[PDB]
């Protein structure tokens, strides 16, 4: 089961209003324009969150009780090939204020990412833990930890090119990842 | 799961609001609510069960109950809305004096007030409602036009506002702006009636009345009245949309000539006015100047008034004339009226006291008891007193018809005297045995 | 301890 | 439907 | 001499020249985190001189009326230079402490006090209702503490004095009998003897690094064994200080800082 | 290892497997997972901060007629569900969930011998602590000055799931009622940090007190 886990899955990021259950949600948003603000968030509960879950990485730890290990998250810029730009990815653990704002993100374990002929980036966030293992369900007292990005510069494009378009965002396990304690998956129900 | 109690309530603006949190789950380690206010959070059973009571709710708020199950972090949510009325309901200013027949708009404006889904702002005439409309705006004005009739008296208008809370378990709040009465009027494009005398003497008191009618509301109605740069104070009388008012006035010297008298009338911005003439009087009399008042037969006599060439009359005095009278006659010209004043005075000519024997025989004799006429006249100017006298006593019935007695016997003297001097006759009566 | 019924 | 509703992108 | 004694971390130096020894909790020093024993994957931020050396309390006042103290590691530490920056700029935070416990008086006073620290000193709530309910406020006063009491008065209904430790003296809050304090690391300040007390405490937990932000591992104990007495007046008063030095300090998890919820 | 060397008794659940209208919640028992429902191994471990150990079960089942309903039942198999934290908790007491596909679970046919089983030292730690004298979660700046509160404490962080007991039999015409007891030791144990004994009657979960009894 772990070598699956390791598999790179996409995650249901922008799982929003008219956009949860269709394809759209493994699309995430990105522009020309410069804003401040986050691109995503994610709480790091990975089988219990509302995007994690039915990833296959989420799928497998939601099978079993508790967990540990170092999570990588890819991200794939699928712009077009004119399209410049530099973002921050990155993982803050928990226990302080959420990174609203790209100075408190900066603040954690960050990466900038560099938009360019490699295509992908990934962006790992380290086993950091009180816990020797965390809790599959979601837990206030082994804590997770947030996940952000923001934009660095901006994404610029030149002539006749498309504004506006996406990337992907994959979750896999790193190998230092390993679950614990089987029971039974709350995501799926029969009829009596 | 996841259940709050109330899920909505409305509360007024200051108030504290009662939420029961509670949720479904086995091991719930967490059950919190959310909001930004001081909260007292009492027990029922532990997690499963919790009551807030959240202090000072200023506006409207929804706090959510959050649970923390490990397998289920659900949350449900209450609405809280909180209560104010308008903190200024009134009409726009207008003028208090409006024309009767015309439009009239009445605009009332309402400050504040929540929630504005339950608000209605109605205008009133008196306890009447002439239009009703939810607030909208800010302020929220509601406007109407109104046919000013003479119906429209003290016709109070009012605005009032509703807060109609009741479908959400409270009350109606209503909140009233001051009353605006309806001053109108109406004072008809016609003069007043204006009574006075068009002659007035100087140093004297006069009376001038004026009156109107058709006008309202005439107890607001100023009335000016005066004569000249004489400003009068009137006593008004009030009647059936009328009024007369009676005022006196008092003239000098300095006032002499042709003054005009005026009364207007106002009411508004208009004003009915009549314009009449008063001539102030001084006529001297025509004084008649006789060189000598009293003059003899034959003297020239000079006539002259006194009060372009000199006129006098000029006569040579006749016995005739004696008693006879002279004028001077003057007219005067005051407000457009002919004034007339003249003098008569006497002249007395003169002729000393006479008895010819012709007109005053110095003897009779008459049978005794005949019946007789003594006859005595004197003449002159002035006209002498006669007395014929016998023994100094007895007088002889001269000028009338007689019964002759022996008593009239005797010799009387008679006596013609005047300021011209005096004559003296004697006259002899013999009484024949009849 | 309580029980249940 | 699997998926849950999600507030933002920007959810924590 | 047993009784005079210098210790030295930092830039920072305690002397005492009537002490009673020194205690290592348990026999064992402060260590760092080993490599076998690691938990954390990042580099750890150790901080050493600026922040391990001594940090010194607000002092108290010990008075006949006086029933006893109590401080939490590292809440009383929170707000001190270094430490406390380097404890809020992180997730995960470790440490062991030198306790030093200063209170002098005269040879004609008396008076005892017993310096326990005890691991995991969870007390009480104020309130009979619901159960071990104590807001991160009332559970964490800092550099000031807590003060016991001979009372308990539990607000039954209430979320104010019922959301706060019932620090009971004779039974520490805890439901134990404070005679049998004796089995946790511990000296006593018998005036007639000592003035200081000095206890050298590694880091306790069930975990190797945990969330200071969390958990307060130990807590600082003083009750006057034998009351405060002096000869002439009714009411002495001695002042009692405690400082305290973080030891082996590391720390994992570096992001913005915790600012959590004051007043 | 000896002072700790006996199977002592925890929770008592009651279920009462009937056929009338409002008692198909009457069939099945949830229980949280804890160690505080008795006080005698309660103490026992409360005298020390740490512990760290092996784990071995004995259930006890016990089953009798509640009223005047002295009749007729057919022999009694239980099920005996463990659910860890982040699972398909059950509906009713025969459903879906009660399949145990991969949730460790015991059937226990009534008569015969007491049904027991080993489970390891499964913590989330190095070692079980008793105590734990901290928040769950971190209460943050704008929340609520007196945040916190009911998230103090072991009582607050340490789940470890449920146990779900039920009948497995269907509801026969009499009503009959189960009482099964849950007996815990502690084996391959050791302990850390001493502490004194409780001198004062317990409540619940925690460490608190009473006023009548001090
Ligand atoms: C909804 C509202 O505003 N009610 C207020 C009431 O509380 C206050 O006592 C009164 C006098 O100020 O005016 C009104
Ligand atoms: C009797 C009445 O006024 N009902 C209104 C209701 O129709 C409206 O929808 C509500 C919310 O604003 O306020 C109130
Ligand atoms: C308004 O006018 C009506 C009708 O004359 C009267 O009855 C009412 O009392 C008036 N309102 C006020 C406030 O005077
Ligand atoms: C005032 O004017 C409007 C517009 O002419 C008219 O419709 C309305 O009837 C008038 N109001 C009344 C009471 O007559
Ligand atoms: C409106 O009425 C309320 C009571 O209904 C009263 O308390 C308030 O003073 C009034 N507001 C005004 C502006 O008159
Ligand atoms: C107003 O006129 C009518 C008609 O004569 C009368 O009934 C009323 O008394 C009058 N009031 C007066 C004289 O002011
Ligand atoms: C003078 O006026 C008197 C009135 O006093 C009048 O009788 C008389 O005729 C007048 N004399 C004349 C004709 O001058
Ligand atoms: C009269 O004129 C004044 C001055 O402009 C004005 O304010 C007032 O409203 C008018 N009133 C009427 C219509 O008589």
């Amino acid at each position: 089961m772990m070598e699956l886990a390791e598999i790179d899955t996409l995650i249901p990021m922008n799982a929003v209003d008219g956009k949860v259950n269709t394809m759209e949600m493994y699309q995430i948003p990105l522009n020309d324009n410069l804003s401040k603000a986050p691109i995503f968030c994610l709480s790091l509960s990975p089988a219990s969150d509302k995007r994690l879950s039915h990833t296959m990485l989420g799928e497998i730890l939601n099978y079993y009780t508790h967990w540990t290990g170092s999570i990588r998250f890819t991200f794939l810029f699928c712009g077009s090939m004119m399209a410049t730009g530099k973002l921050l990815l990155s993982y803050s653990p928990p226990g302080a204020k959420p990174p609203t704002n790209r100075k408190d993100a900066m603040l954690g374990t960050h990466i900038i990412w560099d938009l360019g002929l490699q295509s992908s980036c990934s962006m790992v966030a380290p086993w950091i833990s009180n816990t020797v293992y965390r809790r599959c369900a979601r837990d206030d007292f082994t804590e997770g930890g947030f996940i952000t990005c923001f934009y660095q510069t901006r994404i610029v494009v030149p002539a006749s090119t498309p504004t506006s378009m996406f990337m992907l965002g994959f979750v896999s396990a790193c190998p230092d990842f390993s679950v614990r304690l089987l029971k039974d998956t709350p995501h799926i129900s029969q009829s009596k | 799961q996841t259940s709050v109690s109330p899920s909505k309530v409305i509360l007024p603006r200051g108030g504290s609001v009662l939420v029961t949190c509670s949720t479904s789950c086995d091991q719930p380690m967490l059950l919190g609510i959310e909001t930004p206010l001081p909260k007292k959070e009492l027990l029922l059973p532990g997690n499963n069960r919790k009551v807030y009571e959240l202090s000072n709710v200023q506006e409207d708020s929804q706090p959510m109950c959050y649970s923390n199950c490990p397998d289920g972090q659900s949350t449900a949510k209450t609405f809280l809305t909180v209560y104010w009325t308008p903190e200024r309901v009134e009409l726009a200013p207008l003028p208090s004096w409006q024309p009767v027949g015309k439009n009239l708009t009445l605009r009332c404006q309402v400050e504040g007030g929540a929630p504005r889904a339950n608000l209605t702002v109605v205008l009133l005439r008196g306890e009447k409602e002439l239009k009703r409309e939810p607030a909208v705006g800010e302020p929220a004005e509601v406007t109407t036009t109104v046919l000013v009739r003479r119906d429209h008296h003290g016709a109070n208008f009012s605005c009032r506002t509703e807060l109609d809370l009741r479908p959400q378990g409270l009350e109606l709040f209503e909140n009233t702006s001051a009353p605006y009465q309806l001053q109108t009027f109406v004072l008809p494009a016609t003069p007043p009636q204006l009574v006075s005398p068009r002659v007035l003497e100087v140093d004297t008191q006069g009376t001038v009345v004026c009156s109107l009618d058709g006008l309202f509301p005439v107890s607001e109605a100023q009335v000016h009245l005066a004569l000249g740069d004489q400003r009068l104070n009137p006593t008004v009388t009030y009647g059936n949309d009328s009024f007369s008012a009676k005022a006196s006035v008092s003239v000098t010297a300095e006032d002499e000539g042709t003054q005009r008298l005026t009364c207007a009338v106002i009411l508004g911005n208009q004003s009915q006015e009549t314009l009449q003439t008063v001539t102030i009087y001084s006529f001297p009399a025509p004084n008649v100047i006789l060189t000598k008042p009293e003059v003899s037969e034959g003297t020239e006599v000079t006539v002259k008034c006194e009060a372009g060439p000199r006129a006098q009359l000029l006569l040579k005095a006749t016995p005739e004339d004696n008693g006879r009278s002279f004028s001077c006659s003057a007219t005067l010209e005051v407000a457009g009226q002919l004034i007339h004043k003249n003098q008569t005075r006497e002249l007395r000519v003169l002729y000393g006291p006479r008895l010819d024997e012709r007109d005053c025989p110095g003897n009779w004799t008459w049978p005794e008891n005949s019946q007789q006429t003594p006859m005595c006249q004197a003449w002159g100017n002035p006209l002498p007193e006669l007395k014929c006298l016998k023994d100094g006593t007895f007088p002889l019935p001269i000028g009338e018809s007689v019964t002759v007695t022996r008593d009239l016997e005797g010799t009387y003297l008679c006596r013609a005297r005047s300021t011209q001097g005096e004559v003296t006759r004697e006259v002899t009566v013999n009484v024949l045995s009849p | 301890l309580i029980g249940r019924t | 439907l699997p998926l849950t509703k999600v507030d933002s992108i920007t959810t924590f | 001499s047993d009784r005079v004694r210098q210790i030295t971390l930092g830039n920072s130096t305690i002397t005492t020249q009537e002490a009673a020894n020194a205690i290592v909790a348990y026999g064992e020093w402060p260590t760092y985190i080993n490599d076998s024993e690691a938990n954390p994957v990042d580099a750890p931020t150790e901080p050493d001189v600026s922040s391990n050396r001594f940090y010194t309390l607000e002092s108290v006042s010990w008075k006949t009326t006086s029933r006893g103290w109590w401080w939490k590691l590292p809440d009383c530490l929170k707000d001190m230079g270094m430490f406390g920056q380097n404890m809020y700029y992180h997730y995960l935070g470790r440490s062991g402490y030198t306790i030093h416990v200063q209170c002098n008086a005269s040879k004609f006073h008396q008076g005892a006090l017993g310096v326990f620290l005890i691991p995991e000193f969870v007390m009480a709530c104020n309130t009979e209702s619901k159960t071990s309910y104590v807001s991160y406020i009332n559970a964490n006063p800092g550099e000031r503490g807590g003060e016991f009491t001979n009372t308990y008065n539990p607000s039954n209904t209430d979320a104010s004095e019922g959301r706060k430790f019932a620090a009971l003296d004779y039974l520490l809050g805890s439901g134990v009998l404070a005679g049998n304090a004796f089995v946790y690391p511990h000296q006593i300040i018998n005036l007639r003897t000592n003035n200081s007390a000095t206890i050298v405490v590694p880091y306790v937990n069930s975990l190797v690094i945990d969330c200071m932000a969390k958990h307060n591992n130990w807590g600082i104990v003083i009750l006057p064994l034998a009351p405060l007495a002096f000869a002439a007046t009714s009411s002495p008063q001695v002042p009692i200080t405690v400082t305290i030095a973080p030891m082996c300090t590391e720390f994992n998890g570096l992001r913005n800082i915790t600012v959590p919820v004051h007043q | 290892e000896s002072f700790f060397g006996r199977a002592a008794c925890v929770t008592i659940l009651s279920l009462t497997n009937s056929s009338k209208s409002g008692e198909e919640k009457k069939h099945f028992n949830i229980w949280n997972i804890t160690y505080t429902d008795t006080v005698q191994l309660r103490r026992k471990l409360e005298f020390f901060t740490y512990s760290r150990f092996d784990l071995e079960m004995t259930f006890v089942f016990t089953e009798n007629y509640p009223s005047t309903a002295s009749g007729e039942v057919r022999n009694q198999v239980y099920q005996i569900m463990y659910i860890p934290p982040g699972a398909p908790r059950p509906s009713s007491w025969d459903d879906y969930t009660w399949q145990s596909s991969s949730n460790p679970s015991i059937f226990y046919m009534y008569g015969n011998a007491p049904p027991r089983m080993s489970i390891p030292y499964v913590g989330i730690a190095n070692a079980y602590s008793h105590f734990y004298d901290g928040f769950a979660r971190v209460p943050l700046e704008g929340e609520n000055t007196d945040a916190g509160d009911t998230f103090y404490g072991l009582v607050s962080i340490n789940d470890f799931g449920v146990l779900a007991v039920r009948a497995v039999n269907r509801s026969n015409p009499h009503t009959i009622h189960t009482s099964v007891r849950v007996y815990m030791k502690p084996k391959h144990i050791r302990c850390w940090c001493p502490r004194p004994p409780r001198a004062v009657l317990y409540r619940g979960e925690g460490v608190d007190m009473i006023s009548s009894a001090i």
